[PDB]
């Protein structure tokens, strides 16, 4: 998270970390089994860490449970980043509580200017690379499907949104993937993609959570 | 064009993994983030796969 701020230990209790020996994607939990992550950061072998603050630290509210499941979604396309959505079973149920909890998916889209808070453990610099030890936080407003398709002529489908501020300054970056963009308390987005991170012009661009409501669900309760 | 002596290509995805690309100016695989979508050819997942199709480029 480029232009963002320290959230403050456990803050954001449904953000998860993707380890695959270190911390590669976000996620976010939406009940005590499963996870919503961006398709693109399908690996086998992911270990979802739950509780987390200093992703670089032991700290005591920790809880380390393999993947089980790790299910792309059918239709993700890999070139147009279409359908860009996973869901992750965990191996065991995470035990809940006030630094580990669910987020509720949607029961609406969201509109233009609705003003959200995305979350990472991503690199903070729009020019070099700095990945921090605490998890940091942004609040950024949903644009519109026009702005968005004026940024990024050709590449915007239905199943995606821009968010955040078109002057620069303030955006997802590498290693935020996959984490959430909660809007009013609802899982709105998951981090996708960008043209560098926080550019003038570039506002980021995020899986529409809210199309896919009806598949996780149904996923998630066959599996 | 040899796809080994390209510059490394983090793309356009915002995930953080740790890939391996050929470094022709020092002779060596090396590693840098991918992304997670759009690799380029210089983009292995591991040293042995990278020495193995690009080594000596
Ligand atoms: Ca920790």
């Amino acid at each position: 998270i480029v232009g963002g701020y320290t959230c403050g230990a456990n803050t954001v209790p449904y953000q998860v970390s993707l380890n695959s020996g270190y911390h590669f994607c976000g996620g976010s939990l939406i009940n005590s089994q499963w996870v919503v992550s961006a398709a693109h950061c399908y690996k086998s072998g992911i270990q979802v860490r739950l509780g987390e603050d200093n992703i670089n630290v032991v700290e005591g509210n920790e809880q380390f449970i393999s993947a089980s499941k790790s299910i792309v979604h059918p239709s993700y396309n890999s070139n147009t980043l279409n359908n860009d959505i996973m869901l992750i079973k965990l191996k065991s149920a995470a035990s809940l509580n006030s630094r580990v909890a669910s987020i509720s998916l949607p029961t609406s889209c969201a509109s233009a200017g609705t003003q959200c808070l995305i979350s990472g453990w991503g690199n903070t610099k729009s020019s070099g690379t700095s990945y921090p030890d605490v998890l940091k936080c942004l609040k950024a407003p949903i644009l519109s499907d026009s702005s968005c398709k004026s940024a990024y002529p050709g590449q915007i489908t239905s199943n995606m949104f821009c968010a955040g501020y078109l002057e620069g300054g303030k955006d997802s970056c590498q290693g935020d993937s996959g984490g959430p963009v909660v809007c009013s308390g609802k899982l709105q987005g998951i981090v996708s993609w960008g043209s560098g991170c926080a550019q003038k012009n570039k506002p980021g661009v995020y899986t529409k959570v809210c199309n896919y409501v009806s598949w996780i669900k149904q996923t998630i309760a066959s599996n | 064009p040899d796809f080994c002596l390209e510059p490394p290509y983090t793309g356009p995805c915002x995930a953080r993994i740790i890939r391996y690309f050929y470094n022709a100016k020092a002779g060596l695989c090396q590693t840098f983030v991918y992304g997670g979508c759009r690799a380029k050819r210089n983009n292995f997942k591991s040293a042995e796969d990278c020495m193995r199709t690009c080594g000596g480029a």
